[PDB]
This record gives C-alpha cells, structure tokens and sequence, in this order.
C-alpha cells in the first residue's frame, strides 16, 4: 500500500512516473526489496482467460 | 509537366481515348486529413481536442462555487522519434500539456473570487503521434486504424412489413438515434395503436411520453387531430363543413344547406359533389343528432351550473350524452375528425390504452420503466426524464446529428441544440402518423446518405473525450472539500486515467490492427479500409457508385461488410461519402469540380463516363446512356446536369491495377483485387509489362519511395544516401541548402519481408521537384512492381498443370528473379527464476568447439556469420539445483567422470529447417545490471556510428552554407582567385557595401551558427538514448534480440497468381531441355493449364497475354536496332511509330525531347520490354492489339508453334504464348508444412500442444470421426482419440512397442473422459463403472 500511495503523487509529480528504483529511496528497507515484494504481491492470472 | 526527368527514362506507351480531366489525389488523404483536425489548434468547438475541452468544460464543484476552467493546450515534442519508438517497444507519443485556471467563488457570492491560481501546463497522458505515411506505432509496430461505416446520428423510419404477424398490414416506426445518449424509439402496432420504448426496454403506449413532457390530453387530441365543429344554433345540432371534408366518405345522410341539396344519402362524394360546395361556399348544414355517436369529444365539458366533469376529453359521444350537456347550455361541441384512410385516429385509440394520467404520473411510469421493482419517486423521475433527452451531459446529436435530424424533418435550421425538446419529440411523432397516412415513405438503412464515415481523428476524440468524463467525478469529489490556497490544478488532474482511455483504444481495439505490410499495395489498400447482420447490408448498393468500391470486398464470413474505398472518393465535410463530378451547364461539359453527397447526388442527372463529346465539348449524340434517380436510362441531348469525372472512379485502387478488367468476370475480379495484396516483394524490382497507370500513382502515393523535397541537380549518390543541392528559385534565402535523404535499408517488415530502398537516379543529373528519388520494394523507375513478368505458354503438360497448377521452368529460378528475402526476429530472454538468475554466458554444458566457434567470447553469434538449422544464436543458462539423479545414471558419471551441471542449458538455436545470415543484434540490459563484454561492444559502435552520421550531416550541411556564401560574395565585390585562397572559417568576417547582400550574409552567419549548436545537441541526446539502460517488463534480466536474413527462391508449393485471380501451385520444376520452345529456339518459363481459363471467366488473363508477347515484341525489336548500333535517327523513327498506333489515342510524344542524350538513354529502358497502359474502363481494344502486333513482327493469332523439348517434334495446333504479369503470393509451402511425432503435451488435458515451435499434431475433428466410422475402421479410430493423443499412459506404453517392433496397443482410457468422471464426481452426482 505505501508504495501504491508514493505511485500515485510521483506519478503526476514526476511527469512520467517513478523509476523502479524511484519509490526505493522513499522506502526505508534495503530498497532492492521492491522487485521481489512487487512480484509476489500480483494476483494470478484467471486460466480461462480467453485468448 | 509535359513530362518530368524519370519519365524521360521511361515512358509507359498508353493506349485509351478518354482524356484524364482530374488526376488521382492522394491516396491516403483520409487517415491523414483526419487526424490532422483531430490534433490542432482550432479557436472553436469544430471537432478536435478544443472541442472535446470545449465539451465537459468548465468544471465546477458541487454548489461549492469552485470552479475549474479550460485555457489552452500544447503538445510537447515526443520523447522518442519513430524510428527509435519501434526498437525499443515504447509508443510513439507526445506529451499533451494543458493550462488549468482554478478560480474560487466566494461562499455566499456575489459571484467574485478570493484567489484564483493558474497552473501551468499539466501534463495529462502521452497520446499517439501519426507516421507521415500515416500509420501509428502502438507497442513497436507499425498498425492502422482502419475507418469505421455506421449509422448516420439522426431520425430514421422504417417498416417491418412482411414477417411481423404473417397478416400483412405493414408497420411504421420511428427510430431517434443520438450521437450519445438513451435511445428513442416510436412504433406502431396491429391495432394501429402508437407506442414508444426508450432503448430497447419494454413496449409503452405512446402518449405516456408527452404527459411526462408536462401534456395534458386535451392539448394531445388538439396536436395530432383536427377539429369538427359543431354547432348547437337555434335547436338541434348545426355543424361547419370543410368542403374538403367529404372526400373519401359515402353521405350518411341528407348533406343540404342553402335551401339547395348538394348531395343525398347513399351517393359517395366524389369531385363534382366536392367542387359545387367549395365552389358555392357552404360553411354550415344541417345534421342529425345520431352522427356524434361516433365523433369522440376534442376538450373537456363541464356542467356550467353543477361543476361537474359532464364527459371527459376523449371520450366517444353519444345520443344519451348529448342531451345532458345541451340542457346546460353548450353552443358549441368540438370533436375529432377521423378518417380511416386520409387522417388515421390512431392517437385517439393510443390514449384508452394509457395506464397514466397527470405528468407525475407518466413519471412514475417511466421511471419504473427504465429501473423497475425499485420505489419511484417524484425527484427521481423529474431527474431521470430530464437527464435522457434533456441534459447537455447524458445527451448529444452534435452537428451531424441534429442537421439530419433537422433534414430529415423539413426544417430550416441546418444547426440547433445538441438536446431533444419537445417540439422535436411532438414533429417527430407527426412525421411517423403522415407515412402511415400515405403522404410520405420511409427511408432506408442501405443509404449511403444514412451510413456515416468515421476515421482515427474521429475515434480517438470520442477516447479522449471517455477520460475527460471519468476525471470530471474526481475533480468535483477534491474541489468539494478543497482548502483555499494549498491545493492547485496538479494534485487534482491525475494522468493514468485519461491516458489509460486513449491507451485503451489504440492497444487494444478491434479497429486498431497490424498493418499489412507485406507489399505497398497492402498498405495503401489497407489505409483506405471501411467496416460496418443480413443480406441487405452485406450486398452493394446502388448509392455505392463512386463511394465504395463493388468488387474489391473479401470472400469469406464476411462479405460486403468491409469494401474498401474509390478512387476518387473523399470525406464530405459532414462526414457522409462524396465523390467528383463535371458541371454540365446548357450544352457545353464544364470543367469546373463540383462534389456532392449522397443524397446531393439524388436529383440531378449525370451523364456517364463512357460518352462521346468534341470540340466545345457538345454531346455528340443526341441521347446518351445516363443514371439520374436510383436507375440508369438513356437521356435526351440537353438535360443532364452534371457527368461523371473519370472512367475509373467507380472502382478502387486494388481494382483499379487490373488490366482489361471490363473483360474479366467480377467473381474472378474481386479474388484478383484480393490476391494482389499478398505479393512479396522480390529481389530484383522487375515492372509490369502490362498495366493501367496507377501503378506510379500508387508507388509515389505510399511512403514506400522516396520523393524528392525540392529539385535541383543531384550533388552525391551512395547506396545508403543521396544529397541533392537545391536550385536557387526554389531554396530559401537563409541556410541556404540541400536536402539529404537518409535511404531505407535492409530492414524487417512486419510480415517478416524485406523493406530496401534503392536509388534510381545517377550521379550528376538534373532532377525536378516531385520526381523519384529512390525506389523502394517492389518499386520500378517509380512505377509499382509487385512481380515479375515472364514468357507464359497455354497448353495441358503431362497434367503436371493439372487442375490450377503451376509447372515453371528451371531458368526461372535459376535467374533468381522470384527469390524472395525473409527478415525473422529471434529473441533471448534472461529471466529470474526462484532457484536463480540466468546468465547469457558462453559456458554451455555438452557442447562441442565446432558449436561454440560461431559464438564470440560473449556467447553470441558474430554479426553476419551464416548459420543453419541448430546452431546457436545465443547461449542462455539457467539454474536447476539438485537434479537427483538415478542409479544407472550415476554410473554411466561414474566411468565417464563428467561433473554434471548445477545449471541447464537455455540457449536460443536456430529453429528446425530455417538457415539463413545473422544481419543483426541487440541487447536490452536492465537498469543497474552490467553490461556484458559484446552489449559494451554495441554500445561503444553505436555510439561511433552515430557520431559520423552526424558528422556526416554537418560536414555535407557547411559545405552547402559556405558554397553559397562564396556565390553572394562575388556580388558586389567579386574577387574570384582571391578568395578561395585564405581559410575557409575566416570568410565570415568580409561584409560588404549597403545592399541586402549584407543582410544576406548576416542571415547565413545566424544559421551557419546554428547548425554548429544544433549538431552540438543532436549529438549529446542521441547518446544519452545509447546508453541509458532500456527499461523491460518485470522479472527479465537482459534480452537478446538476433535479426537472420534468409533468401528462399521458390519450390512446389508456393501459391502463384495473376492480376486476374488464377491461382496456382507450383507442381515441378522443369529443366529447360524439356521445356516448350519455338522456331528461334527460345523455351518458355511456364506452362498453365488452359482449362482453367473458360470455366472461371477471367478473359483479361489471355488479353494480358497477348498485349504482353506484343509488348515484348516492340522491346525484342530495339534490342535488336541496339544490338546494331544504327543510329539516332532510326531508333527515333520506330519508337514515334510505336507511339501513336494509327489513330485517336491521348498519348502524344517527341521530338521535344533531346535527340541524343535523352533519346538513347530512354530505349535502353525499352529494350526488356514496351511498357503499355491499360486504363481500368478505358483500356485498348483488339484491334490496337493486333496493329501492335503487326509492328511487332508476331502473328495477329497470338498463337505460334512450339516444339516439346524432349521429342523435339512439333504440337499440333498453335498454342498462345505471351508475357503474363504474374505475383508470388506469401503462402509459401516451407511455412504450412508442419509434422510431429511425438512433442510436448498440455497439462491440464494431456494432449498434444506446440511448444518448441514444434507444432502440435494435426487435429482430428467429428467429421473424420464419421469418416472412420463410415469406414470399417474400428482400430485406426481407438488409436485416433486414445493412444494417439489422450491417454496418458497409452501413448508411452505405445511408443516402447514401436521400438521393439511390436505393433499392438494397450489403450486404456482417454484422460478427457476420466476428467469428465471427477468433474461430475465434483458435484453431488456418484457416477461408477459397472459390472466386468
Ligand atoms: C485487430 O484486428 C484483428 C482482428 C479483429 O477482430 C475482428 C472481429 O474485427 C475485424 C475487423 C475490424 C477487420 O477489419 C477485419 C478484417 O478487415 C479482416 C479480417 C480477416 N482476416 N483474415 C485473417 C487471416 N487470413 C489468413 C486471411 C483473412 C478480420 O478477421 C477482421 C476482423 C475481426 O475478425 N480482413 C481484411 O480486412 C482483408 C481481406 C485483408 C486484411 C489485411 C491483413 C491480413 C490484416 O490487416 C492483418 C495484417 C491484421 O491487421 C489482422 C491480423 C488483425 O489482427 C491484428 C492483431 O492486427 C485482425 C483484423
């Protein structure tokens, strides 16, 4: 949640929207953190997803 | 004009009569002029984001008095140009930066403000950028919107006869579509009674929607009826009398008055009857006081004394009523006037069938309606009702809209409110009781007056205008609560959500699709697209003339639901179809254009294209074949109003490239027009031999050449470049001038074919503006070559032709000329797994040297090493930790002592089958990793490539500044020796005496400077772009991208056609010893089928034939005077003969030309072949063939003697030979040809599915189940759908078998059905396998 928060000022703050590294800083953990907490944290895809 | 520089090195002999008046605009000016109006700066609500801003604008909080204005907008330069947008994958885009002003009222205003704080430039989303070619680049592709057909905003009445209740009577109803917004729908019934549902939803009686509108029912009979009038005068009943009134009606009774009876009882009012009362003026007679038994009351009638309601408004009088209202003193009664057949009493019958009463009423009623089983309430239908039709929000005709609604209406105002209103709803209800009155009809969907055009500017306005109305709600929600000065228009516009409603669209859409490009044709056929069920909008319409195109459509599911676009055709500036006409004024064909839509076009008479006028352009018959309403007839000498522009303008660009097409029958013609779009360029742009003249048009027109800027004459040629240096009159007085065109090379399309330019024009040579620069594929000297035509024999060959086959000679492939180059992309990606990262490295467990030689250090392939089947493009690792292996394993370890891998082996290798060259590689490497040693390598080329191009535009740019300050210098001051002498950077000093040459100076020191600088930046961005670290998706580490070029030339199976829809596969490749030859000994390349040629009627197919030996004739023969060296003079002589074929052809030609350097250079060009045009209609005739062939020595049979190869002995009969255009489409056989053995398998059904690109098995479907079971064939169907594919055991206790050489099956049970077992065990039902 605090990252999504951090996201959505930086979004419009920055014109573009904060670098992968960007909201690390911001972040107290060691802040390579944010790959691995932002993949697990995704919810799985339905397999009945028409394609 | 009169003929430019590449035309002076060829020209294509053109046969047809009728004189070209206007000539093919631009082929693509749809998409482009579209989305030119959509992104603009327009000071006004004409369609573009100003209007859409102009629309939701301004926002104002709830009641809060803060409100959020619109002031301008801008659109900030893309972050990455096209060429880099594509490699990298992001969208090519511009960032759209809008200034807000947020202005406060203050609370219990006054309305004046505290503070108002004006931001500026918010940026909100990034939106796409059209290409100059007109194409968009959504996710590094290059895709086209294709334009959109739909029903036209407005009012349309149909009828449903037929089908509806089987007892005919026909119905009438009114539809009311608008632009946004609710629908509103008007219908009648059996029992004439007039109803209306809003959208779909339930069937309501009519009137229920006026008393909603505030309409009581003495103001609706008074609306839709009129009134009979009667009097109560004296005593007993007097009546007034409309002469008119009695026509269609049988007397009832005594009609006398006047003293004088006009007519007694049982004889019907006819004419006489009527003239003599309207002649004698008689306003009042006598009735009887039984005749208001039917008549129903018009208002309401209350007892005068009493105060009560005697009868209530409609409401059907009656002899026992009648007297209760006399007594109380009523003169007069009005009632309805009904008639069955003129003026119906529908509405009458529609109000006793109304459940409601008063306007809240209806309300109740609607609002139940739209939203039922919840409470109605009085605020919530006032606002529901209101926001439908009523709100400038929920609601919008726009212009085009309203105007039809308008029109369609006979009103005035071509222009007007956005909303409905209830004198709109009221005329709309009149207009549907006077169709089912007889006065009127009704239209009809197929219309091309009622079927508007969209296009990308339109659509992506609508997206945008979506994202401004789902902000809209947030920006109210904060300026609800807002503290005064903290908060400014940032914190509350946000960019995700208006850009995710564009981004939506353009990624995303049905209308959003990868251009075809395999070919120019496909593009530019592809950018001019429409699409729109039954049979009746499927099939062409008679409106469709000069629209859409009747036989370009695919054949298929859908039929006539696409088309495509004429000629001619252009946007009207209302959005409908229109198309050029010439204004015929008295007798004379004025040249004047005049365009009109379609329902412009209706009226008048236009004459047709084929006509025969002269001199002053005077009809010169004294009838001519013309089409003026819906039909075609002959036409009287003056009458016509206008006549059709051009010959072709009937068809589109796709059609218009078939020769002799009017001899062609249009099944085969539409499956011609649809085939040429699949032809894949080849190696050697030929031309065609036979043609019509768009193929220039068509070559310039899409973006695939490249077109000169300015002309000039040409200054440096390279095969990468070309830099012209302008001539003074058309070059700007500062920065002087040339213009460098950066050429196209070898590159991937988006069909895996090869896109490359090539310069067509040599060193030193005087080019014009507007005239080729370079070719680009299948491109010829400017004009379009999507093949290459070749020497074509008829006759049945040992059935190797057999039924559309195709048998070609080796010379053909041989000569390479249909070899086709394929450009795949092959991707490696380093991901990150739980267990570890994957490594690019070299390190490859169990390969041996010969496999990594191809590989530098890195682990990638050199760029251009040549590679096969299995070698390694790039090696891959990733980590598996303990493999656990097993006993026997171990061992075979054990004596063979290999440490076996923590790490298997991902690498990338060449697929099965497909070898080629590698032109290319790239590495995208994450942010933060290190780039490895060959990505660095890259980089640093890059880097240095980069640097000399720029370099290279600089060194060529000064030179061309400083070049033309020598030139302005030597006025005024001329010094000639003297001042090439001193360094060059030191002539900016020299000024010179009062003139504007000083100011001359002045202006080329400024820019001189300026490219100093520019270059200066150009440089810096370019490579900051190098090495900034490209941002990828989650969880890929680095990405390696290899680009192979494989050359494939042709083999049995590829498909082949002609422009006139044959087909064919080629069967053999025949040697040239077997090959058919004549008397010269010349064999022939290929041999059709001749029986395909009259059960398909396409007879072009042999006219192009024939024209073409013909063609070749007039080319052998200069070869020949070439091959001499006669002369100037007698090279001259023959060609002007070839020009002009004996009579009334709109060519013209030479002697203008330079009689030596032009002259020779031109039959050079000639001497493959005579290049001839066709035009579509206007194309040339027997005839004109067969004197071609009289100066081309060739027989006017068009059939020779041919003499097989291998017997030598002659043929019986003459066989037709010529030279056939003919396509190589792409569906060559080394791509549908596919087997498996036995590959990967799907995991939640375990079946057979592709994994490796090694496709998964054939699918066997019900129809060959059938097939088996028809068969005796009990066996090969269990093998079929058990141990083949479904049973997971069965297949492996199989293979093992097949090994040994025991051919059995132990088949067990599908895995499917004891799926199908659990899932219905999933629920409550026990199913169980009986018995034994
Ligand atoms: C996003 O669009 C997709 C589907 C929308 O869904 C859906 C429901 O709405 C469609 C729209 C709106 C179409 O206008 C359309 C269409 O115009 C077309 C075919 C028929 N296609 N064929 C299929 C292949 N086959 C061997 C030949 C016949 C279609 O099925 C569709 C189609 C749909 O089915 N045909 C033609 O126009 C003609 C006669 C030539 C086509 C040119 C080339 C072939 C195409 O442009 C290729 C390059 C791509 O553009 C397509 C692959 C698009 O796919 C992508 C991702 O780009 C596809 C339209």
């Amino acid at each position: 949640n605090k990252l999504n928060r951090i996201s959505r000022q930086m979004l419009q703050e920055m014109g573009r929207e904060p670098t992968p590294e960007e909201l690390a800083e911001r972040m107290l953990m060691p802040e390579d953190k944010i790959r691995k907490v932002l993949k697990i944290a995704k919810e799985p895809i339905s397999m009945e997803t028409p394609i | 004009m009169v003929y430019s520089y590449t035309e002076k090195k060829r020209i294509r002999k053109d046969f047809g009569k009728r004189p070209q008046v206007l000539d093919v605009p631009y082929l693509l000016s749809i998409q482009l002029d579209s989305f030119q109006k959509f992104i603009e700066q327009d000071p006004e609500g004409q369609y573009g984001l100003e209007a859409a801003f102009r629309s939701v604008f301004p926002i104002q909080s709830y009641s809060g008095n803060s409100e959020l204005q619109y002031v301008s907008y801008r659109l900030g330069e893309p972050v990455f140009d096209v060429q880099e947008c594509q490699i990298r994958g992001v969208t090519y885009s511009a960032p759209l930066r809008v200034k807000l002003r947020l202005v406060i009222y203050e609370r219990e205003a006054p309305e004046g403000t505290v503070k108002d704080i004006k931001e500026q430039e918010v940026y909100m989303g990034e939106i796409p950028l059209m290409t100059d070619n007109g194409t968009f680049v959504i996710n590094g592709t290059e895709r086209v919107i294709v334009s959109q057909l739909h029903r036209s905003p407005g009012v349309f009445f149909d009828s449903d006869k037929g089908k509806t209740h089987s007892s005919g009577k026909v119905l009438y109803n009114a539809r009311i579509i608008p632009y946004r917004g609710s629908w509103l729908d008007f219908e009648f019934d059996p029992k004439d009674n007039l109803f209306v549902r809003i959208d779909r939803r339930r069937k309501l009686p009519a009137t229920i929607i006026l008393r909603a509108l505030n309409y009581t029912t003495e103001q609706i009979l008074d609306l839709f009826f009129e009134k009979v009038i009667f009097e109560i005068r004296d005593n007993k009943l007097q009546m007034e009398l409309v002469p008119e009134r009695l026509r269609g009606e049988t007397a009832s009774f005594d009609i006398e008055a006047n003293g004088k009876v006009y007519v007694e009882k049982g004889r019907r009012i006819t004419a006489r009857h009527i003239r003599q009362l309207e002649k004698d003026d008689v306003k009042l007679i006598e009735v009887p006081v039984e005749y208001i038994a039917g008549k129903v009351v018009a208002k309401d009638y209350i007892d005068e004394s009493t105060g009560e309601l005697i009868c209530a408004a409609n409401m059907e009088l009656s002899l026992d009523l009648l007297a209760k209202l006399s007594q109380s003193g009523h003169k007069r009664i009005e009632t309805l006037f009904t008639n069955d057949l003129d003026h119906g009493p529908y509405i009458s019958e529609t109000l006793r069938v109304d459940p409601t009463n008063d306007r809240l009423s209806a309300l109740v009623e609607i609002y139940r309606m739209m939203r039922p089983g919840e409470p109605p309430t009085r605020e919530a239908a006032e606002s529901l009702f209101e926001n439908l039709f009523f709100s400038e929000d929920r609601y919008d005709l726009s212009a085009v809209g309203r105007m039809k609604f308008n029109r369609s209406l006979l009103r005035e105002e071509i222009e007007g409110s956005g909303i409905l209103s209830k004198d709109d709803i009221i005329d709309v209800m009149k207009k549907l009781i006077d169709i089912r009155n007889g006065k009127g009809e009704v239209d009809d969907i197929d219309h091309l007056g009622n079927r508007r055009i969209r296009s990308v500017g339109e659509m992506a306005e609508n997206q945008f205008r979506v994202g401004l109305v789902r902000v809209e709600r947030a920006v109210k929600e904060r300026l609800s609560l807002g503290d005064l000065d903290t908060l400014m228009p940032q914190d509350m516009i946000n960019a995700k959500p208006i850009s995710a409603a564009v981004k939506e669209f353009f990624g995303s859409s049905q209308l959003s699709q990868f251009m075809d490009q395999n070919n120019p044709l496909s593009e530019i056929t592809h950018k001019r697209r429409i699409l729109a069920a039954g049979f009746e909008v499927r099939d062409v319409h008679p409106t469709h003339y000069g629209r859409v195109c009747p036989i370009e459509t695919p054949e298929g599911p859908n039929i006539g639901l696409i088309n495509s676009l004429s000629v001619y055709a252009q946007t009207n500036e209302y959005g409908f179809l229109e198309t050029p006409y010439r204004k015929v004024t008295d007798g004379v064909v004025t040249d004047e254009i005049h365009y009109l839509s379609a329902i412009e076009e209706g009226n008048y008479v236009i004459a047709q294209a084929n006509s025969n006028l002269d001199e002053e352009g005077h009809f010169v018959e004294d009838l001519v074949t013309c089409r003026s309403k819906g039909e075609s007839s002959l036409f009287s000498r003056d009458q016509v109003d206008y006549m059709d522009v051009s010959t072709q303008q009937v068809v589109s660009v796709g059609a218009s490239l078939i020769p002799f097409l009017e001899h062609d029958d249009a099944n085969r013609a539409l499956m011609g027009a649809n085939m040429q779009r699949q032809a894949v360029p080849t190696l050697r742009a030929d031309k065609p031999l036979v043609g019509t003249g768009m193929e220039r048009a068509v070559a310039v027109d899409s973006g695939v050449t490249a077109v000169a800027k300015r002309g000039g004459v040409v200054q440096y040629v390279d095969a990468s470049r070309i830099v012209i240096k302008v001539n003074e009159d058309e070059m700007y007085p500062g920065e002087a001038g040339i213009d460098i065109y950066n050429l196209t090379k070898y590159t991937r399309s988006n069909q895996n074919t090869c896109i490359n330019q090539m310069p067509c024009v040599s060193l030193g040579e005087p080019v014009e503006r507007g005239d080729v620069l370079a070719d680009g594929p299948s491109t010829d000297l400017g004009e379009l070559a999507l093949g290459q035509n070749m020497r074509v024999a008829f006759m049945p060959w040992n059935g190797y032709n057999f039924e559309d086959s195709i048998l070609v000679s080796e010379r053909v492939v041989q000569e390479d000329r249909f070899t086709t180059i394929h450009i795949q992309e092959l991707a490696c990606v380093s991901r990150d797994t739980k267990l570890g990262p994957e490594e690019i490295t070299a390190d490859i467990p169990n390969v041996g040297e010969a496999a990594l030689s191809k590989l530098d250090e890195s682990g990638i392939v050199y760029i251009g090493a040549e590679v096969t089947g299995g070698d390694i493009l790039v090696g891959k690792v990733t980590p598996k930790g303990e493999t656990q292996l097993t006993p026997e394993e171990k061992l075979l370890r054990a004596i063979f002592g290999e440490k076996a891998s923590d790490v298997k082996d991902s690498s990338l290798r060449v697929p099965n089958g497909v070898s080629g060259t590698v032109i290319d590689v790239q590495v995208f490497t994450r942010d933060g990793v290190e780039k490895d040693k060959r990505a660095l390598e890259i980089e640093e080329m890059q880097l240095k490539q980069a640097k000399k191009d720029l370099s290279e535009e600089l060194q060529i740019l000064e030179a061309g500044l400083f070049s033309r300050i020598r030139a302005v210098l030597v006025a005024g001051g001329v010094e000639a020796e003297k001042l090439d002498k001193l360094p060059r950077d030191r002539w900016l000093e020299l000024g010179l005496t009062d003139e504007e040459k000083q100011n001359q100076l002045e202006q080329l020191a400024e820019q001189y400077d300026e490219l100093k600088h520019e270059f200066e930046k150009k440089l810096e961005a370019k490579r900051r772009k190098i090495t900034q670290g490209d941002d990828l998706a989650p969880g890929v580490l680095k990405i390696v991208k290899v680009y192979l070029a494989v050359k494939r030339r042709i083999q049995p199976g590829d498909k082949m056609a002609g422009r006139h829809g044959n087909k064919g596969v080629i069967s053999k490749i025949n040697p040239i010893e077997d090959m058919p030859y004549d008397e010269n000994g010349t064999p022939v390349d290929i041999v059709l089928n001749p029986l395909g040629v009259p059960s398909r009627m396409n007879i072009g197919q042999i006219l192009e034939t024939h024209l073409g030996m013909a063609a070749k004739g007039i080319g052998d023969k200069i070869n020949a005077m070439l091959k001499q060296q006669q002369e100037v003079a007698k090279l001259r002589e023959f060609i002007q003969r070839a020009y002009d074929l004996g009579a009334d052809v709109r060519q013209k030609v030479d002697l203008s030309t330079f009689s030596d350097e032009e002259v020779m250079r031109l039959a050079e060009n000639l001497r493959k072949g005579m290049p001839i045009a066709t035009p579509v209609f206007d194309g040339a005739k027997e005839a004109e063939i067969k004197e071609l062939l009289k100066l081309g020595d060739l027989p006017t049979s068009g059939q020779i003697r041919l003499y097989d190869g291998r017997t030598g002995e002659q043929f019986e009969r003459p066989v037709t030979v010529g030279y056939m255009y003919m396509l190589k489409l792409n569906h060559l056989v080394d791509d549908k040809m596919h087997a498996r053995s036995t590959g990967s398998y799907s995991l939640v059904t375990q079946q057979p599915l592709g994994g490796k690109a090694q496709f998964g098995g054939q699918r066997f479907g019900e129809m060959e189940v059938w097939a088996l079971e028809a068969y005796g064939a009990a066996y090969t169907l269990q093998e079929m759908l058990t141990v083949k594919s479904d049973d997971v055991n069965g297949r492996t206790k199989m293979y093992k078998n097949i090994v040994d050489g025991n051919h059995q099956m132990e088949p067990g049970m599908p895995e499917s059905f004891n799926v199908l077992l659990k899932e219905i065990r999933s629920l409550g039902i026990n199913i169980e396998l009986e018995d034994e």
